[PDB]
This record gives C-alpha cells, sequence and structure tokens, in this order.
RNA sequence: AGGACCGAACCGACUAAUGUCGAAAAAUUAGCGGAUGACUUGUGGCUGGGGGUGAAAGGCCAAUCAAACCGGGAGAUAGCU
RNA sequence: ACACAGGUGGUCAGGUAGAGAAUACCAAGGCGCUUGAGAGAACUCGGGUGAAGGAACUAGGCAAAAUGGUGCCGUAACUUC
RNA sequence: AAUUCCUUGUCGGGUAAGUUCCGACCUGCACGAAUGGCGUAAUGAUGGCCAGGCUGUCUCCACCCGAGACUCAGUGAAAU
RNA sequence: CGAUGUCGGCUCAUCACAUCCUGGGGCUGAAGUAGGUCCCAAGGGUAUGGCUGUUCGCCAUUUAAAGUGGUACGCGAGCUGGGUUUAGAACGUCGUGAGACAGUUCGGUCCCUAUCUGCCGUGGGCGCUGGAGAACUGAGGGGGGCUGCUCCUAGUACGAGAGGACCGGAGUGGACGCAUCACUGGUGUUCGGGUUGUCAUGCCAAUGGCACUGCCCGGUAGCUAAAUGCGGAAGAGAUAAGUGCUGAAAGCAUCUAAGCACGAAACUUGCCCCGAGAUGAGUUCUCCCUGACCCUUUAAGGGUCCUGAAGGAACGUUGAAGACGACGACGUUGAUAGGCCGGGUGUGUAAGCGCAGCGAUGCGUUGAGCUAACCGGUACUAAUGAACCGUGAGGCUUAACCU
C-alpha cells in the first residue's frame, strides 16, 4: 500500500553494497554486553538472499571449528552497521543451499573475475 | 412378488458369550 | 528444539560423544528444550578412560541446536548439529574442562559463567 | 440408518415447502426489435443492446 | 478457504486443463468467435488476451515464444500479421463474451467469446 | 472513554535505537465525525455515534441521508457509537482526530476475524487426530465420541463439533501503541489485530488497567 | 547337470488399504511366492451318495456337504411356538 | 441374472533405449470406457512435499520411507566342503 | 521348555527403566529316548528379541494435487 | 434368549466431593523451613516412558499435583481387535477311546447412504400491526478463571548452631486459549531453471507432449506452525469454615438472643462473545405515502379506474464472505472483475547474432529473458435503458393538554 510504503521507506538505509549469491562477505554486528557497546565481525558466504525491502534479509555460512554455522541478518536493522566483500563466487544460482552437504574441497567455489 | 434366490446370511457370525 | 530421544553431541571433554535426552525439566508436560534449557540424558556411548561411562544418567544443558536461535531484531542463529554441556545432578556446575565449538550468548543468565568463559567463540 | 415409523404425508409436504420453483419475472425487451429475452443475454434472433451481435 | 487464489480448475488435472485452454484458444483466433459455457469463456480471457499483447510486437524470440503457446503455426502466422496491426492501438480488453442461454444437454450456462472485430 | 474507528493497513516493524524490531499494525484512523449524542433524559444512556471515511452520493439511502444531514456531518460509510465515562462531552457535527491516543499506552482493538468457512473439529477446537495407521479405517480426523451412553441418552448443549469458523467480532486487549501521527492519521500498535486488510477496527483505550 | 539362483508370460494367494444395500454371492490397487518342474494348461474319457476322491482340512463332489441334488413314502412326527 | 473393474485355449507380434515378450515413448491399427455443467466447505478415498526430533506410535516398525544397476577391489562366524 | 499353576523361579547380559528375549542352576506340579531324545549347515511370504540406516508411525500435524461429498439439469433405488 | 456386542487402547467427554495441587482456617508433642490431624472450598489444573493384551502393578525420570468414584465396570450405527470366545495344529495332563482342561503356545472376515430426539452451524416463512433504512439499551445465555522458578524485602524475624520465614513488590517460564503473517520457516502439480528416455513441429537450432508434477533445484500470493503479539486479573457486593466488638437471658461469664465488624480460586458483578421470536416481540434517529367512484347480508366490509413513493428484490461484475442460502463492495454520475501500463517479487545472464575452440562448451550483447494470486494506476472489455414486489396518512376504549 501507499501508506505502508511510504512508512517503510523512510527507515531505508543507502548503505547497502550491491553483493550476489557465493560472494564472501564480513558483516560488522553491535554487540552489547550490560553496558558495553563493541563490533563483532562474522565472515561467511552468503548462500541466499531475500530481498523485500524494509524486510530484506540474507543469510551467511561459515565454516566454524566443527561445523558450520548459519546466521540470518536484516539487511536494514540497525545492529548491522557495513558490510564489505572479499571475494565473488562465480555461481549460478539463486539459493546456495546445496553447501551444507558439501564439506572440505568440495564447498569451495570458482572466482567471477568480472 | 418374487422371493430372492442368494438368500446369503444376513446375521453377522459375532457370538456374545 | 530437543525432545526425548535425541541424539546430542557434547561440547565438553567430559569422555561423553553423544548422550540421548531422556527428559526436559521446568515444567509439566514440557515438549521440547531450548537454547539453554536444563535436560535430563543418559550417556550412550563414551571414552573408555573418561570419568563418565556408558547407561548413566545427569543432568545437561543444550549450548547449540540445530533449529537455532531468534534475536530480538529478526535475526537467527542455526548450527549444524545440536551440543550440550554435561552437569552434577546436584548443583549445575559443567564437569568439563574445555568445551570446543561456538556457543551462543543466550547462556548468560548471571549463571553460567564458566560455560562461556570456556567457550572459544561469544 | 433407518427410520422407525413412516413419516406422514403432513411431514412430506411441510419438507417440500422450500422446493417451489421461482419465475423470472424479469424479461426485458429489446430496445430495437423489442423482443422479450433475459436480462444480460442475447435474444433468440441474436440482438443485445440493439445491435446484431450474431449475424447468423 | 482459497483466500484470494485465482484460477479456476473446472474439474480438470493440470495437464487436461492447460491443454484444452490451449486447444480452444488457437479455435478462437482461427474462427474469431467460439461457443463455450461461462466459466471457461472468462478463464479463457486469462490466456488468449496475452497472446494478442505477445503479438503487437513481432521478433523472432517473441514468434517462438507465441509458438510455445498453442503449439500452431497457422495461429503464430495469424497473429503477428492481422491480430496484432489490427489492435495496435487497443490497449488490453481485446475479447467480449455474451450470455447465450443454457446448453440443453445439461443446462449449462453458455455464452459467445469473441474478439473485437468482424465489422466487415 | 470514548474508541476511533480505524481501517487496518497491513504490517510492518520499526526499528528502534538499540536493534529490537517491534512489529506493528498500521491503522489507518482518519478525522470521526459526531453525528448523534444521546443522553440519559431521551436514550436512558449517554454514547455519541459517529462515521468516518466516505460515500458514494447515490449510494446512501434517503434515512441515511437525512440522518447525517441533520446533524450537518458528510455521510461516511457505517455508524459506531460508544458509551461515555461521565468525565467528559461532545457535541453534534464535532470532529474527534487520533491525537487522543497520543497519552495512552494500551488500547483495545475489535475486528472481525477472517473467515475459514465451514471448519472441522481438528482446526475449529484443536481435537487430536486419531491413528493414521494400525488398523484405523476412515477415522483419521473424525471428533470421535460425542456422549456417553443411554444413561443421559443425549448430547450436551455446548459440544464442540464441526461448523463455521472465524467471521465474528473478536477485541485483542492490552495492545501498546508505538506511535501516533496526527498530520498522516495513523496509529501503530505493536502486535496483530484481528481481521484482513481494509477491514473496519475499532480502537479504545485498555480498559484492564 | 540341478524338485539350482534372479526375473516376465503363466500358476498361486503372505500383508495392507479400499469395497461390505460393493464394479464383483471373495474382487480391485500397491507390494508378495513358485516360475524345467512333485510344474502348468487345452480337448476327451473314468470313479456316484454311507459312496467317490482326498501330499488328510471333515476338505471337495455344479455358488449347497459331519453324508449332494430331484421325485416319492408324506399332510412323517412335534408333550413345542 | 446386467451393455457387470471378474474368468476364457492357440497363432502373428514393428521402431528408439534395454540383457529382455520387463519398462518408458511411439508405428500399423484401435479407442477416450453412454450422464453432464459448476463451486473449490467439513470429512472419506488415491497421491505429493515438510521445519526440529527420529519408533518417543503401536499388541507388533502395521503402513510408509529407505535400499535397488553395471565393472573392479573386498567379504566373517559356522559348514554336510 | 510350543511342556512351569505357585511364577514376573534365582542370578547374569542387553535398556535410564525388560511379565518379552539370551545365557546358567534344577525345587522337572506334569521332559524323555522311532505316538522317537539331543545336536545340526542350508532353506522358510514361519514364532520371539536386539542393532544400523530410514522415515508423518508419532510429539503435532500444515499445505497442495486429483475422485467423491455441496449447488444446477436429466434419470432414479434400498433396508425399515 | 423373534439377540442389550461383555476386557484393554485411542478420540471425546460430563457429573459427585469422601480434595491430589492451588485458596481460607482450628489444634499441634506448631521455635523457623518442613510437617501431623481436622474443618470450609469443586473455579481451574491434575505426567512422559520401559516390561506385559492387560486394568492393576513393579521400575526409570519429571511436576504444584500426577485425586477417588458415577456415567450399560461412560463412549465399537466413532476407530483398533492385542486378551478372551468358532473351525487348523502342537505341548503337558486326564481318558481304552471319541475328546476334554479359567493349562500353555502359532494362525484366524468387526456391516449400516441418519427418518425422529439430541447437538454443532446456517437459511426461508410469518409475527412484532402504516411501511421502510439504520444505531442501540439489555432480560437472558455462554467463554475465560491453572501455575513454577529467580530477585528484592533479607539473609530479616526465629534458632545454641545447622538452617531459614509471614505479608508485599518486580522479573522471567511451563501448559492452555484467542488473534495474526511483520519476522524465522513449511506448503506453493497456476512462476523460473537444470536434466534422463522417447515422439512430434520438414531438418539444424529452438520448443511442446508423455514417463508419479518424469525426476529434481529454488520460489510469489494465500493458507499455516515450529513463528509473533495478547489473555488468566485488579476492584466491588453478599458469604463458608474461622476470628471478633458490645451484650443480656443467667447481677458474673459468653461472637448472639437485639445490634455492629471483618472473613476464600466458591456465589453475584467486574473482562470477552451471543442476544428484543425477551410473543413481556423494547428504545432512539431518519425517510416515504395526505386521488376519485360505486355496491351490500352498512362491516377493522367488498369492487373498479388512476397513481405505486421510501425501500426492497431480481439480474450482472464480484470479494481476504461462502457447502448452498446468507453477508460485503460495485453496476458507467463506474476502478467491481478481467486485460493493459509501470513497479515489486521470484528464478536466474533468454532467443538471435558475433567471437575463441577440431569439438562438447565458453565469453560479449546481458543481472539478461520470462514471471501466478502482490502493489499503484488506466474505462480497453463486461457490469443496459427498463421491468417486478412494496402504496395512497394507518383500528377501538380511556386519560392528560390545545380546540
Amino acid at each position: 500500500s501507499n501508506i505502508i510504503k511510504q512508512l517503510e521507506q523512510e527507515q531505508m538505509k543507502q548503505d547497502v553494497p550491491s553483493f550476489r549469491p557465493g560472494d564472501t562477505v564480513e558483516v560488522k554486528v553491535w554487540v552489547v554486553e550490560g553496558s558495553k557497546k563493541r563490533l563483532q565481525a562474522f565472515e561467511g558466504v552468503v548462500i541466499a538472499i531475500r530481498n523485500r525491502g524494509l524486510h530484506s534479509a540474507f543469510t551467511v555460512r561459515k565454516i566454524s571449528n566443527g561445523e558450520g554455522v548459519e546466521r540470518v541478518f536484516q539487511t536494514h536493522s540497525p545492529v548491522v552497521d557495513s558490510i564489505s566483500v572479499k571475494r565473488r563466487g562465480a555461481v549460478r544460482k539463486a539459493k546456495l543451499y546445496y553447501l551444507r552437504e558439501r564439506t572440505g574441497k568440495a564447498a569451495r567455489i570458482k572466482e567471477r573475475l568480472n | 412378488n418374487n422371493r430372492p434366490v442368494y438368500i446369503p446370511r444376513p446375521r453377522p457370525p459375532h457370538p456374545r458369550l | 528444539m530437543i525432545q526425548e530421544q535425541t541424539m546430542l553431541n557434547v561440547a565438553d571433554n567430559s569422555g561423553a560423544r553423544r548422550v540421548m535426552c531422556i527428559k526436559v525439566l521446568g515444567g509439566s508436560h514440557r515438549r521440547y528444550a531450548g537454547v539453554g534449557d536444563i535436560i535430563k540424558i543418559t550417556i550412550k556411548e563414551a571414552i573408555p578412560r573418561g570419568k563418565v561411562k556408558k547407561g548413566d544418567v545427569l543432568k545437561a544443558v543444550v549450548v547449540r541446536t540445530k533449529k537455532g536461535v531468534r534475536r530480538p531484531d529478526g535475526s537467527v542463529i542455526r548450527f549444524d548439529g545440536n551440543a550440550c554441556v554435561l552437569l552434577n545432578n546436584n548443583s549445575e556446575q559443567p564437569i568439563g574442562t574445555r568445551i570446543f565449538g561456538p556457543v551462543t550468548r543466550e547462556l548468560r543468565s548471571e549463571k553460567f559463567m564458566k560455560i562461556i568463559s570456556l567457550a572459544p567463540e561469544v | 440408518a433407518v427410520q422407525q415409523n413412516k413419516p406422514t404425508r403432513s411431514k412430506r409436504g411441510m419438507r417440500r415447502s422450500h422446493d417451489a420453483l421461482t419465475a423470472v419475472t424479469s424479461l426485458s425487451v429489446d430496445k430495437t426489435s423489442g423482443e422479450k429475452h433475459l436480462r444480460h443475454h442475447i435474444t433468440a434472433d441474436g440482438y443485445y443492446r440493439g445491435r446484431k451481435v450474431i449475424a447468423k | 478457504m482459497r483466500h484470494r487464489k485465482s484460477g479456476r480448475q473446472l474439474n480438470r488435472n493440470s495437464s487436461h486443463r492447460q491443454a484444452m485452454f490451449r486447444n480452444m484458444a488457437g479455435s478462437l483466433v482461427r474462427h474469431e468467435i467460439i461457443k463455450t459455457t461461462l466459466p471457461k469463456a472468462k478463464e479463457l480471457r486469462r490466456v488468449v488476451e496475452p497472446l494478442i499483447t505477445l503479438a503487437k510486437t513481432d521478433s523472432v524470440a517473441n514468434r517462438r515464444l507465441a509458438f510455445a503457446r498453442t503449439r500452431d503455426n497457422e495461429i503464430v502466422a495469424k497473429l503477428f500479421n492481422e491480430l496484432g496491426p489490427r489492435f495496435a492501438s487497443r490497449a488490453g480488453g481485446y475479447t467480449r463474451i455474451l450470455k447465450c442461454g443454457f446448453r440443453a444437454g445439461d443446462n449449462a450456462p453458455m455464452a459467445y467469446i469473441e474478439l473485437v472485430d468482424r465489422s466487415e | 472513554m470514548i474508541g476511533l474507528v480505524g481501517k487496518k493497513v497491513g504490517m510492518t516493524r520499526i526499528f528502534t535505537e538499540d536493534g529490537v524490531s517491534i512489529p506493528v499494525t498500521v491503522i489507518e484512523v482518519e478525522a470521526n465525525r459526531v453525528t448523534q449524542v444521546k443522553d440519559l433524559a431521551n436514550d436512558g444512556y449517554r454514547a455519541i455515534q459517529v462515521t468516518t471515511g466516505a460515500k458514494k452520493a447515490n449510494r446512501v439511502t434517503k434515512p441515511e441521508a437525512g440522518h447525517f444531514a441533520k446533524a450537518g456531518v458528510e455521510a461516511g460509510r457505517g455508524l459506531w457509537e460508544f458509551r461515555l465515562a461521565e468525565g467528559e462531552e461532545f457535541t453534534v457535527g464535532q470532529s474527534i482526530s487520533v491525537e487522543l491516543f497520543a497519552d495512552v499506552k494500551k488500547v483495545d482493538v475489535t475486528g472481525t476475524s477472517k473467515g475459514k468457512g465451514f471448519a472441522g473439529t481438528v482446526k475449529r477446537w484443536n481435537f487430536r487426530t486419531q491413528d493414521a495407521t494400525h488398523g484405523n479405517s476412515l477415522s483419521h480426523r473424525v471428533p470421535g465420541s460425542i456422549g456417553q451412553n443411554q444413561t443421559p441418552g443425549k448430547v450436551f448443549k455446548g459440544k464442540k463439533m464441526a461448523g463455521q469458523m472465524g467471521n465474528e467480532r473478536v477485541t485483542v486487549q492490552s495492545l501498546d501503541v508505538v506511535r501516533v501521527d496526527a498530520e498522516r492519521n495513523l496509529l501503530l500498535v505493536k502486535g496483530a489485530v484481528p481481521g484482513a486488510t481494509g477491514s473496519d477496527l475499532i480502537v479504545k483505550p485498555a480498559v484492564k488497567a
């Protein structure tokens, strides 16, 4: 609706970089421990992106010490500060959910080099 | 008008003993 | 989402490797355990040299769930497996000396300080 | 599953009171040819709203 | 409860429903007027009128895409050569439904669906 | 105190400075015009009848047109009235804005819930289904027993059975008001409210203070 | 070579669901066993009721079997309804 | 008993893939099964998918799910070898 | 024990928990040697028990695709 | 006995109170926490598994508790068929034997399309009196009523110590219920893509049919939970057990006889929903109709002509409304549906051409092409002028004010 769309538009942020699934991304998130506020870095691979405007979100999978961790970030939430892209995966699928089953040498993807 | 022929057993075989 | 008969991995080094949840504590007719709920478990296979042997019942606390946890801003954290930490049945007191793998911050209840301190991440 | 007493003709008629049909009583007259037809329907000869639509 | 859903089932499976519209779209283009049941005629407006919109601009890709629907080279020829230019200035609404009583066989509400043409 | 009549406009969420996101239902509360004021002398009770929105001139009937013309109020869709609390008064033709919700914190929202049509016992009363295997025959979602035996000889009134579900007015109470926007006529309330988009809602201050 | 193995036709009927005023007076759907043999099948014969036949269940003998069917003794008898 | 989802012996039996008369799609040839049109409730029947858990269901892993082919390597207890 | 009433005999194994199952003892109500006793590889749409995988069996159901159910037109039953 | 299916399990319950928990109290061999016993109290709540056909019971681990009974030892025209209880077979035992055994094992057809009462939903008719369109009052009825843990009080009172309150406040849970789709997800055989076999469009390329949607990978809108909000109250009235104040009978004493106080999740109300068929049929606001002839068994009578308003219905386009009725929006003085334009979303770099390679294939054009139900617009198509129903000032008696 016009009323809703206008309401969400004012809450946007224009500093959202353009990234695609398969791109290695490090997302900086705010962390609060009682009264102190710190920056925590989460680096991984974007395996799915959901575009819905103010409700847009993306999920990042990283291989930790033993098992993988998947985190879903709300793109326009104040918790996320900045998003930076290191690699440009040369995938051709919107959703990289098949990477969950794969591991080791089979979880790597090529470089777009574009 | 005419009696049936098959005349199957209508009663069910389930004795309540 | 941990319920009865669920397999869990062991984050600590108490000698247990796989455990079965046999009861969810904290309420009558409780269905499944959350991120940091106490549960009663039985060890299904452990280290022969460990201090805990097979077929013993003792409490446990969940630290990681496949279903995941929900953050107040809508974010979620998901893991590839379910893990827990062993206990002492009288006082919570994780018996392990070190815990492997990430641990979420939902366990900061002014009590799990030992778990978080030993956690390599968060 | 089956009746214990046969319903009377009175009950039968009472149940059937709602089965009566209703007449259309809404026949419109074509603007040009003046042929009675159902509203929002083409005439038998193929007229609608005056202009011929079937041409057959 | 089908809240906000669209698309009549017409007591057919997906494959049969798709073929039936495919044939009966082709018949309408060929004859420019056909007699069908009202529910069928209404559902056809959503498969035939998009085809005319595609035929507005003639291109190899559009011809191939048009052929993939109706699977008839005669119909594709009929489009892009007559229907296209005829409706060039028409912004949709290429069809017209006219109720024509009830079918004698089973009392199906019948209707004529015909392109806004044949004014010779 | 009196409530207001608004229209549900989808849902959204508000991001706070601390990070937490608050799901909010957007209610469009335009000016509510008082058409009739009731008093104990005539009606035996005190209430104000209000109208909102607009109606087609050719669609409003003559009895309704005269009723609005008497109050000098432009015709609107539907009419609702609220009882007074004895501490406030109103006059015919007065316009009431959403600003009255600026100083409140909890509200009660009433509306017609979405209609599910004829619903079974499993969906309506959360009945437990029977076994899907182990010999079960044509009794997978059936209600089961509905009475005891000869001794009652009947099914008790108020039994839970399949029937119409939804499409009745329901009230969600003690909802936090997140934001009030007078100039744009919006009322953001935390949570979800009954009914689908575009349905009329009644918003009043929470009574369970 | 094989009363050998897997598996269609063919023969049989272990499980489940459907069907029980059924499409059908034992079937259908999905699985299931044997499938060169003590196999299966066409056509034609032989065994007749206290008898036949039976890798034996009181099984089968024209949808009927701890004594088939039809006619007769016969309007058996009924301290029973 | 029916214009009945059953039963009924023999012969011919093509193309592509396939070990194949299996199976899929087709040729020759033959058919759409003698009530239809709508709507798209509960519930029943036949199916598809499913978060986390994985027999906790139940008299019982009933039913479903799963495994499934070819070539190479490898293959235990026991044994009448 | 296809045999056991008392009985869920006693002990051990398996399970967090085993009237079932497996092993051992014999107080064998009422085993027993061709109406055969005890073993036995292979075989079994054979009985019981356990494990891995697998799953809507289940916690707890949700949605979807078809045939009925529902409405309209034609035909038109049955038990009682 | 011309037939009332008899153990368990599942689903669904309902009542009693001889109360398991929560609530209020007396006594205590009641220091406190924790108990014992008795009285009042039925508002709500009142486990999951292993073994066995089992109810029961034993065992394991939870909870505030895992209450006792009635209801054909509730419930098979609601489900199952494990036990028992037909026909097969075997064991032990009894009998010469046929066979038998509340002795034990293996196997073994659970029919019914709902007439009536009842119950859950939803309509038509008439009534309520001139008709019609709305908004309400509220008799009456129903729904809901559960509670753990942590912290403060306070480490206070108590107690030699060990231990550790009452009352009150805050926070956070479990189970249950209502609503919703913003988020996390499921589904999404109507969207996009990959791919195996085969047939076809003359052939290549490109596409379509069929094989469970052929098998798969994602996924819009809707519906939906595992997802997200909200609820259980506070307060008031009259009380139960109980505690009282004053107070005689009975100079005293005494809660009671007169009078006056407190006193529970029970009762009435407060919260939510239905509700004037509440035939006791209610109230308020607004709108519409105020023309003539005759007849008689001159009556709240009948007949004819002209007018038929408010409004309703019907028909059409339809809906986040729906089995059908009903309910809501719209019918050109128009955004009701479809299409169309733009956007969004989803899938993911279309076809064609060019370039590199012997080729499969790759790169450029190109984040392209195609996009269902979504969003904002647009009369392009379809919602026809009319007909139909509904009238013409609305009875008698009495009372009060104008006349």
